[PDB]
DNA sequence: TTCAACATATATTAGTAATACTTTTTCTGCCAAGTTGGTTAAGGCGT
DNA sequence: ACGCCTTAACCAACTTGGCCATGGAGTACAGAAAAAGTATTACTAATATATGTTGAA
């Protein structure tokens, strides 16, 4: 690409369609509104896009040229590492149900500190 | 500071006698202390330019063989000069040259500006003006004032010859001093009278040398000198004195600089006069300078030389100017009528030939005036007195610079009595500052008086109202020769043609870089 | 400066810093030093104590010691001296107060057997049962029920009766039980080298492995001895149902607590990657298998002897099939009607097993429904970290470290190639990550001997260090938090004396909720941090 | 201070000093190497001596 | 910096180490007050001691 | 030769307005002893 | 039986503070750009030296 930004933009753009790639749309309205046993047997679903993204990239609405499926995979690799998606059998991919982030407990989001006054906190470097 | 615990004596006496080296007061006998405990044996844009600044500073400094200590003066000055941002805007050699010059001058040493500067390519008037600026930017006083009494030595050292020169030097100094006494000194380069008395007393000691040799250390011209040589030959009791006995004449006669003698060449109460009034007028539309420059009697268009249209008019003998944005400066205006009225005439070519561009914002940027008292006055002391509010340097400029804060005007001074008061935007301020400093003028005299009324003539605003203030009054003041100041289309197709044959490279580079714009894209 | 953080109270004390306050938070008093000094210097003798502690010799020495014994806070060894008589040297139990350090969480271990009576006096019953147990630690239904009233149906006052056995609960302390493991292995290393019928003096391997075999297989029934013993389980007196053996005292069973909380983690992590339907399925499935899986227990033998770079695998292989096959008999093949809240056809609904895929489970008897097990738990452990640093420090540290996972000892260009944002950030997140552990460093000499800026700077995972630094975490609040709990005692200590015996003043009324709900914040805040600590201390 | 000139003081070197030890004089050391040498009182703390 | 290689950047382990370095000659070797120094000259009629 | 005379510069205040020019300011590439390794000898260890 | 590798003792390499005491004067790399400030570039418009030259006597 280029060495400067707005990859994160086109990233979070493709992440959307990637969320579509797995089960139906978000259905995050109430707690369990998922595929409901993943339609019929998610075992039957072996799915990903790879090249398809480019046919998907046809939308443009942005200043750029197209990009190679190789570097497409590179774009995939960050959200692998950022854990927004999953890498299965090479070109097949999944979503990490990240969306629950986007929206006892062990999730970092959906957690807020008191973090004023009281000395009872847990900082990280309370000992360095 | 310390006081005894008992006698409470305020004075302590140290005993080094027996080599106890103790401290005790004559009031008690109870010591202050035992065995006084003694001792033995980064990167910043500023700080780095202080490294380099010391490098330059010291190096070029003792290239003159000046004392090392003195250099640190300027080093502070230079550092002090960093504070007011006086340093950045211009060359470095200007800077260091300046701050060293303010040291040596302030410290009264023997070195010369025209000389010191001559270490470079420099016109020497440049760095002179640099030094002149920090007079504004830093804030100084009468401190830098010298005389040949110093510089004859450094000159005398440079000519070798014999030691009688010293005897000659004593002969020369008082000689020049009487010449300083007879009032021919000030207003001229001290080196001139220096080499003068050199040739005089060396002539008194009859050693045959050349004016080339004299000016060689003096760094002036020869005819420059001999003007002062025979300018002595005519002086009071000159040939009466010029013989032996080492000029024991201490007397004076009169003191009459040739300055006002050239005032005799055409031969308060004397009123300063208007010369020019600097102003400005806004049009209100930006336009093409060449398009208006096409048909005119007086104009010039060469943005290569300077970007503007040169405009002037023979009536009422006024110049002014025009700008590109629809602004102008009014110049050559001796009074407000001739100023504002002609200032309206410029809009008459415009609305006649060019665009509309009405007459707006007529405002005085400056007013000029001049006067003379017809007698000598002592600036040396006047400066020594008012050098707070005054500025003078002997060779930097013959006249003296005065600065009045109330009101704010620069005063141009001459021992001829000729005084130029300028730098004011108001008429009355002329005679306000003038008659204000007149008690200093008549205060310093050697061996009219009625200002009448402080304000006599009508004000500036009177003559301003005597001319139409409405921009749309134009054809009324049209001289009808401005109808004729336009020219035919042929003289535009010929004059303008010549302009194009000349400027096709200038415009060619304009449009060519305008093509580089397209190249810039790619 | 000015003590407000007090690095003294904190920075310079690894590990035992927890312990010596725990016992302090428990006892302190006379009892404080002995554990502190012990864990500090290690092996210690009775006579050897008072030459250091100045601990009220041979009384609080004896007193605190038997105190720890009753509560099994020490590891305990005696043998004859080399001349004769007998000598006793001492160690500290496991993590010891580790038992106490859960407590309320061990109280939560009841919530598995909270079932079969929900929200009953039976709840309060088994409650006082357990904490009375854990305060002393070794009791009998003869001793307990003896103290308890004898006018409340025996098979009910003490309602948990057959339920005394289960998985967790209690096992009689015997010999080896609190005896130091590392040596008692060596104690079993006798009788094999020690019994050699002067066979052949060659190849100690034949001597070693065989002894090892013995040492192995003997040790098995050793630790399998507490695993189950029938004389407890079996007893059914006349006109009665099966009971435990009321005779010998039994003690808290820590294993199924480990496996239980580790389960709870898996409920969370798996719950993260799957849906609450499939999740709760996995949850109720694990309720059966957490019975059989050691899951923290396997080390044991690994602890206490040098491995061998091959023979290390000769231990690993045993963990490969162990639970997978023979306990596989105890494991999922066909399970029936676990709970249901779903309804109607339960079969392919139960085939939701196959919905399990990654990065765990999803291995079965090629046409029966089964989850891999003794292979599962191990490579499960390796994964467990995951999330551990994000709002820990920064979002971006994730993807790089995660990337630092897949690649290895690369460098910043190939990072910035793979990675994104800007070197301005890349350094920060990395540098702020290198400030502790994680990346470590790699570098190689470049056209020089070794020099400062010439060479290249490389990055590596080393979860050995990583998984072994989260104890620094232990050193944070589990270190501190306990103090500001204790330190706040002396605040109200005067009132604490009065206020406890009362059931007065406005500020009293105020500071009630202050210090108390404050204690909610500390204690709950602790258990919070604990659920995280439940891993890197063991697996 | 050092030597002659500035001001006085004289040199007990080690090799010079130890000659007194052959006479084993306790106090002569103290008065000599202490009371007349550097007269000072340190203040310390039994607990954690510093 | 400099960088004409000023030799004695060393201040410390030195000041404690040899010769005039304290812990021998400036501590065990203290230069002691109340003394005096002069040249000699014989006096036989002065008693021994 | 001496005049002489004539032109240039020159210090102020305005300007625009524009271009052009330097800076500053970041902001960056001599003996005894440990010390090693290099050698060998034994010694299991499997053939 | 015979060979192999593993462990360990030896020996030769590179290695480092010592080195009279007392006096007694004596003693940070080079290159860029962004900012900013000023010079020039016309005008009055008044100086009196200073200089240049030339030139007429
Ligand atoms: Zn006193
Ligand atoms: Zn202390």
């Amino acid at each position: 690409e280029l060495d400067i930004e707005f990859i994160n933009s086109l990233l979070t753009i493709v992440w959307r369609f990637i969320s579509e790639n797995t089960f139906p749309n978000g259905f995050k309205n109430f707690e369990n509104g998922p595929k409901k046993n993943v339609f019929y047997a998610p075992n039957v679903k072996n799915y990903s896009t790879t090249q398809e993204i480019l046919e998907f990239i046809t939308a443009a609405q942005v200043a750029n040229v197209e990009l190679t499926p190789s570097n497409i995979r590179s774009l995939c690799e960050v959200l692998v590492y950022d854990d927004k998606l999953e890498k299965v059998t090479h070109d097949c991919y999944r979503v990490t149900l990240e969306s629950i982030l986007q929206m006892s407990i062990f999730n970092y989001f959906k957690m807020f500190p008191a973090s004023k006054h009281d000395k009872e906190v847990v900082y990280f470097d309370e000992w360095t | 500071m310390p006081v005894c615990k008992n006698c409470h004596g305020t004075e302590f006496e140290r005993d080094l006698s027996n080599a106890n080296n103790d401290l005790v007061c004559k009031a008690c006998g109870v010591v202050s202390e035992d065995n006084p405990i003694v001792s033995e044996v980064a990167l910043e844009s500023r700080e780095a330019t202080l490294n380099n600044a010391r490098r330059k500073l010291r190096a070029v400094s003792y290239a003159l063989h000046i004392p090392e200590y003195i250099t640190d003066a300027a080093f502070q000055w230079y550092k002090l000069a960093l504070a007011n941002n006086f340093v950045q805007g211009r060359r470095s050699q200007n800077v260091i040259a300046s701050c060293l010059y303010v040291a040596c001058r302030k410290e009264k040493t023997h070195h010369m500006l025209i000389d010191f500067s001559s270490r470079l390519q420099v016109s020497v008037y440049s760095i002179g003006a640099t030094f002149l600026k920090m007079v504004k930017k830093l804030h100084i006083t009468e401190l830098p004032l010298a005389d040949p009494s110093l510089f004859i030595q450094h000159f005398a050292e440079k000519l070798d010859l014999a030691d009688k020169k010293i005897k000659v030097v004593k002969d020369a100094v008082k000689l020049a001093q009487r010449m300083s006494k007879d009032w021919m000194f000030e207003g001229r380069r001290p080196a001139g009278i220096a080499g003068a008395c050199i040739l005089l007393a060396c002539r008194m000691n009859n050693l045959r040398r050349t004016h080339t040799e004299i000016v060689a250390v003096s760094h002036v011209a020869e005819e420059t000198l001999q003007q002062r040589l025979n300018e002595f030959k005519n002086t009071k009791a000159a040939k009466l004195s010029v013989q032996k006995f080492r000029e024991n004449d201490v007397e004076d006669g009169e003191a009459r600089p040739p300055s006002f003698v050239k005032n005799r060449k055409k031969e308060s109460g004397i009123v300063p006069t208007l010369q020019n009034i600097v102003a400005t007028v806004t049009l209100g539309c930006r336009l093409d300078l060449k398009t208006v420059a096409l048909h005119a009697r007086n104009a010039e268009y060469n943005p290569k030389r300077f970007a503007a249209v040169i405009m002037r008019i023979r009536e009422p003998k006024t110049t002014a100017l025009i700008f590109a944005s629809g602004k102008m400066v009014v110049t050559g205006a001796k009074s407000e009528d001739d100023s504002k009225l002609a200032s309206r005439k410029y809009a008459r070519i415009i609305q006649k030939i060019g665009f509309a561009a009405k007459f707006t914002d007529f405002k005085i940027q400056n007013i000029v005036g001049s006067c003379d008292v017809k007698f000598p006055i002592r600036l040396e002391g006047l400066a020594f007195s008012h050098g707070t509010f005054s500025s003078y340097e002997p060779e930097l400029f013959p006249g003296l610079i005065y600065r009045m804060v109330k009101p704010k005007i620069v005063l141009l001074i001459f021992v001829s009595g000729k005084i130029v008061l300028t730098g004011a935007k108001q008429r009355e301020e002329i005679y306000q500052a003038f008659e204000a400093i007149y008690p200093v003028l008549s205060e310093f005299r050697k061996m009219s008086g009625s200002p009448r009324n402080l304000h006599l003539l009508p004000t500036t605003d009177t003559y301003l109202s005597k001319v139409s203030d409405d921009p749309d009054n134009l054809e009324d003041v049209d001289d009808e020769e401005l109808n004729a100041h336009l020219l035919n289309e042929e003289a535009s197709k010929l004059k303008e043609r010549i302009w194009i044959g000349l400027n096709a490279d200038f415009l060619l580079e304009q449009e060519s870089k305008r093509l580089k714009q397209e190249a810039d894209i790619a | 400066v000015m003590t407000i953080s007090s690095l003294e109270q904190r920075t310079l004390n690894p590990d035992l810093f927890l312990y010596k306050e725990l016992v302090k938070a428990h006892l302190g008093e006379r009892a404080a030093s002995v554990i502190g000094m012990l864990v500090a210097l290690g092996r210690l003798s009775v006579r050897e104590l008072v030459e250091k502690i100045d601990g009220m010799d041979v009384d609080s020495v004896k007193t605190t010691l038997v105190s720890l014994t009753q509560l099994r806070c020490v590891k305990y060894l005696q043998e004859t001296a080399i001349s004769g008589k007998k000598t006793t040297y001492y160690y500290y139990n496991e993590e010891g107060i580790h038992i106490l350090l859960y407590s309320g969480l061990i109280i939560d271990e009841i919530i598995t057997q909270m079932r079969v009576n929900d929200e009953e006096e039976h709840k309060q019953l088994v409650a006082e049962i357990v904490q009375n147990v854990i305060s002393l630690g070794s009791l009998t239904v003869e001793d307990y029920l003896s103290s308890v009233t004898s006018d409340s149906m025996k098979y009910t006052i003490s309602s948990l009766f057959v339920q005394l056995c289960e998985m967790g609960y209690l096992i009689q302390i015997s010999k080896l039980h609190y005896t130091p493991i590392e040596d008692l292995w060596q104690f079993l290393y006798e009788k094999h080298y020690k019994n050699i019928p002067r066979n052949s003096p060659l190849s100690d391997l034949k001597k070693r492995s065989q002894a090892k075999m013995n040492a192995k297989t003997d040790f098995a029934k050793i630790i399998n001895k507490p695993n189950e013993l029938s004389q407890i389980l079996t007893v059914d007196p006349k006109t009665s149902l099966r009971i435990v053996k009321p005779t010998v005292s039994l003690t808290i069973n820590l294993d199924r607590f480990m496996k239980g909380r580790r389960s709870k983690q898996l409920i969370n992590l798996a719950k993260t990657r799957v849906g609450s339907v499939t999740a709760q399925v996995y949850k109720i499935a694990l309720r059966l298998t957490e019975q059989k899986s050691p899951k923290i227990r396997d080390p044991l033998t690994q602890t206490g002897l040098l491995q061998d770079l091959e023979e290390a695998k000769s231990f690993q292989d045993e963990a490969e099939l162990v639970e997978e096959k023979t306990p596989g008999l105890t494991f999922n093949a066909i399970d029936l009607a676990r709970h249901l809240p779903s309804a109607s056809l339960i079969n392919s609904h139960l085939k939701i097993l196959a919905s399990s895929n990654f990065p765990f489970l999803n291995e079965t008897k090629p046409g029966v429904y089964y989850v891999p097990y003794s292979k599962l738990m191990p490579v499960l452990k390796s994964s467990v970290y995951e999330y551990v640093i994000a709002s820990t420090l920064g979002p971006s540290a994730m993807r790089l470290s995660r990337c630092i996972r897949d690649n290895k000892l690369v460098s910043e260009k190939i990072i910035n190639s793979t990675a994104l944002m800007k070197e301005k950030d890349i350094r920060s997140t990395l540098a702020s990550l290198i400030r502790y552990n994680s990346v470590e460093i790699q570098e190689v000499p470049r056209t020089a001997d070794r020099s400062a800026s010439r060479a290249v700077f490389l990055f590596r995972c080393k979860e050995t260090h990583s998984y072994n630094f989260m104890r620094q975490n232990l050193e944070w609040n589990m270190a501190n938090l306990l103090f500001k709990k204790e330190k706040l005692k002396q605040e109200n200590s005067t009132l604490l004396k009065k206020a406890n015996r009362d059931d007065l003043l406005p500020s009293e009324l105020n500071q009630l909720k202050m210090v108390n709900e404050r204690e909610l914040n500390v204690f709950a805040r602790l258990s919070r941090l604990l659920s995280l600590w439940e891993v890197f201390q063991m697996a | 201070t050092e030597g002659r000139s500035r001001d006085g003081g004289l040199r007990l070197g080690e090799m010079e000093r130890d000659c007194v030890i052959a006479y084993g004089a306790s106090q002569l050391l103290l008065e000599r190497l202490m009371i007349s040498s550097d007269a000072f009182e340190v203040d310390v703390c039994d607990k954690c001596g510093l | 910096n400099g960088g004409g290689k000023v030799k004695p950047i060393r201040g410390f382990c030195q000041r404690l180490k040899g010769k005039q370095g304290r812990f021998r000659g400036n501590l065990s070797g203290k230069r002691v007050d109340f003394s005096g120094r002069t040249v000699i000259s014989p006096d036989p009629n002065l008693s021994i001691d």
